[PDB]
């Protein structure tokens, strides 16, 4: 075709990287390039999610479209020297890229075969800081399942209610939930965002002062950041209700230092079973004792001063799940809410209820 | 290794 | 036994890390601990090499010896808080580690079963700065073969001659050689250090203070501070790097290290993923690099260089070339060519201490 | 992919 444009490397680099979401169909390894109305559009897709970037063209150009290998094109522009000028044109089934005395000829596929994602009605719409979205995902991402028969557990639930956005993730043995205000009256809506959507979501946040705008629409979610738009399919299924796995009346409240508890569990875990990773907790008046044994009959014991005045109790835990929660809390004091040795425990930051974590015990 | 009581699933 | 000692975590941390740098035999996963004469000794081995560290015991202690799982003991000590004191004593088939209100009971194996390396006669002996040894290895390590049937190519040659120590590595396609002066009259000797020995050698380096080396007919030893490393040599015949250096490479090309590297890196994007072949056209004060892949895509680079010889075109594995440029970390590089089917020699334009030879492709 | 002139081996 007639497509032709010339742009600075510095204006093309971040656009290219973001649409290059790091063994597919031939066309799906390519970016769609579109020149039109002083704008260059770059699109990458995998039939389930889609990333579009827009770049303003201040130099002469000619409208047109084509597709080119995404990674090769990004590596070419990234390999050029800082401040380089990149001129692009079409020549039959080839795209010629020129910068200085560097010449590149990339094979293309017609743009008419690049798949467009059909339209969908937005049902919920809101904007929130990038830092808020970052906190919601980092608080729960680790609890997601991976390649679970229940395809709905591989993703992360995104729930709206009143003034708050909520994320939930669970693999069947432990659960994480986190709610954040965003200062807008929103409808109620529950959707599941697949694992890869969560990742791509995280990738879009540049920790800048450009708010994030979300559109949720039954079977699709969309996110806007600056000149970037990410669209992903949702997972069709019913997510379990976190309210029904929260322990009722966990009246045995233990409070301990975040860091000291973590170091004690990390040390005990050295002599725990490599497969099951079980540690044993003995809770008594203002004292917590952690023990661990492995098939080799090695033993570890930790004693910590804590705040606790309830009944004595013995309870076992996968220490990896406990450490996962403590690292996600990044807290100064942690609160554990216990019921009995065979019931789930709720763990929270002692001074914040925004996030909550539920972990099932083991039998030892 | 009992589970979170999802309903079903546990 | 009676073994017992109490030592600050900080005095035990780095020693433990150096010796426990390795799923083989149970005893080979264990450190040999020895208390004797106000000194704690920690030894780790893999049957082919061993590392020994010595720590001073300023607190009461009782002599004795045992073996304990290395990784677990290290992780326990490193997991204890800063400034912690670690008390160790034996309780039958177990070692008890105590620090604060933390208690650990590790299984042991008898020290009498920890394998001893045979004694050997030192034939060459010298000392040199750690930075010098660092330079010698970093200059050639990347050229070693990996899992080559020619067992002797999997290691690194260490050759003494006159005043210089030399290192040589090659995989049959490229070769690296680096010679440094150490200011001592040395006997001519040539021995092959195995791959894992080279790695451990680098681990125990930091870069001005001295490093003492002892080479024998079948073993090599290195002393650094309170550490002693010993490895078995590779029993074979290493090729002669003199016989692969091109004779009379009269075509001399000089170019910018960085500019040449970036050009090769861009061209490599469209080279064959398996063979990685790029083509170099050399002409008067100009170099042109081209690449092609099966999909018929094409790259081209043109650089200004210093060259006045006959025109020539020659192919290369662009990965081997980039490896050399990454190793030189140079301002200007010098390529000495002969013809399109002969090896090339690459060096830092302002340093002859290291040289690289790379065979072309068709 | 010819080799360094090594005897034997090339």
């Amino acid at each position: 075709g007639r497509m032709k444009f010339t742009v600075e490397r510095e204006h093309l680099l971040k656009p290219l990287q973001q649409v290059s979401g790091p063994p597919t169909l031939p066309i799906l390894g390519n970016l769609l390039l579109q020149v039109a109305d002083g704008t260059l559009s770059l699109t990458g897709t995998d039939l389930e999610m889609e990333m579009v970037a827009r770049v303003a063209l201040v130099q002469p150009h000619e409208p047109g479209a084509t597709t080119v290998p995404a990674r090769k094109f990004f590596d070419i522009c990234r390999g050029l020297p800082e401040g380089a000028e990149i001129a692009v044109q079409l020549e039959g089934e080839r795209m010629l890229v020129r910068s200085g005395r560097s010449r590149f000829s990339l094979s293309t596929l017609p743009a008419a075969d690049f798949p467009n994602l059909d339209d969908w009605q937005s049902e919920v719409e809101f904007t929130l800081p990038q830092a808020t979205m970052k906190r919601l995902i980092e608080a729960t991402q680790f609890s997601m399942a991976h390649q679970d028969v229940r395809y709905y557990l591989n993703g992360m639930l995104f729930e709206t209610e009143g003034e708050e956005l909520r994320t939930v993730a669970t693999d069947g043995h432990r659960l994480a939930v986190c709610s954040m205000p965003i200062g807008q009256s929103l409808p109620s809506h529950s959707v599941i965002v697949p694992r890869k959507g969560v990742i791509e979501l995280m990738r879009m946040l540049d920790g800048g002062d450009n708010p994030l705008r979300v559109q949720i629409g039954s079977n699709n979610i969309r996110a806007h950041v600056g000149d970037f738009i990410f669209t992903s399919k949702l997972v069709d299924g019913r997510f379990p209700d976190y309210r029904r796995v929260l322990p009722k009346n966990p009246d045995k409240h233990l409070e301990a230092g975040c860091d000291l508890l973590k170091q004690a569990f990390a040390r005990a875990a050295i002599l725990s079973n490599e497969k099951f990773r079980g540690v044993r907790l003995y809770v008594s008046e203002n004292q917590l004792k952690i023990t661990a044994n492995n098939p080799e009959q090695e033993e570890a014991e930790e004693i910590l001063d804590v705040t606790y005045s309830g009944a004595e109790m013995e309870i076992g835990f996968n220490v990896s799940y406990v450490l996962d929660v403590l690292n996600a809390l990044k807290c100064e004091n942690v609160r554990m809410m216990l019921t009995d040795s065979v019931s789930s425990v709720q763990i929270e930051d002692a001074a914040s209820q925004s996030a909550a974590y539920v972990v099932m015990p083991m039998r030892l | 290794v009992p589970t979170l009581p999802x309903v079903p699933x546990g």
